[PDB]
């Protein structure tokens, strides 16, 4: 019932349209840290602690 | 005589017929006469046999 049929006289028949879509995404921020003292390094048994 | 002919195709493709399925041919002209000496035009009116 929706086939674009055409007669020998043509005319303004079977017009169509188009569409488009948009996608999006965003970034975020992360981080963490730790703290220490000089003694916690110098007097510790393991010299490879850091 | 002025003759204008457009055959079906891109020549006749417009907003009213996007497919250009029809053509046409036309003829036109101008005509007129000036009677300078009407008395030199002689006419007899009569009936004619079957």
């Amino acid at each position: 019932s929706k086939l674009p049929l055409l007669t020998e006289n043509g005319g303004r028949v079977n017009r169509v349209g188009f569409t488009r879509i948009a996608r999006e995404g965003s970034i975020h921020k992360f981080g963490f840290f730790y703290e220490f003292t000089q003694e916690s390094i110098d007097f510790d048994s393991d010299d490879g602690l850091m | 005589f002025t003759v204008m002919t457009k055959m079906p195709g891109k020549e006749t493709a417009d907003r009213n017929d996007p497919y250009g399925e029809t053509g046409f041919s036309s003829i036109k002209w101008y005509y007129g006469i000036l009677v300078k000496r009407p008395e030199r035009l002689a006419l007899i009116k009569t009936v004619a046999p079957l």
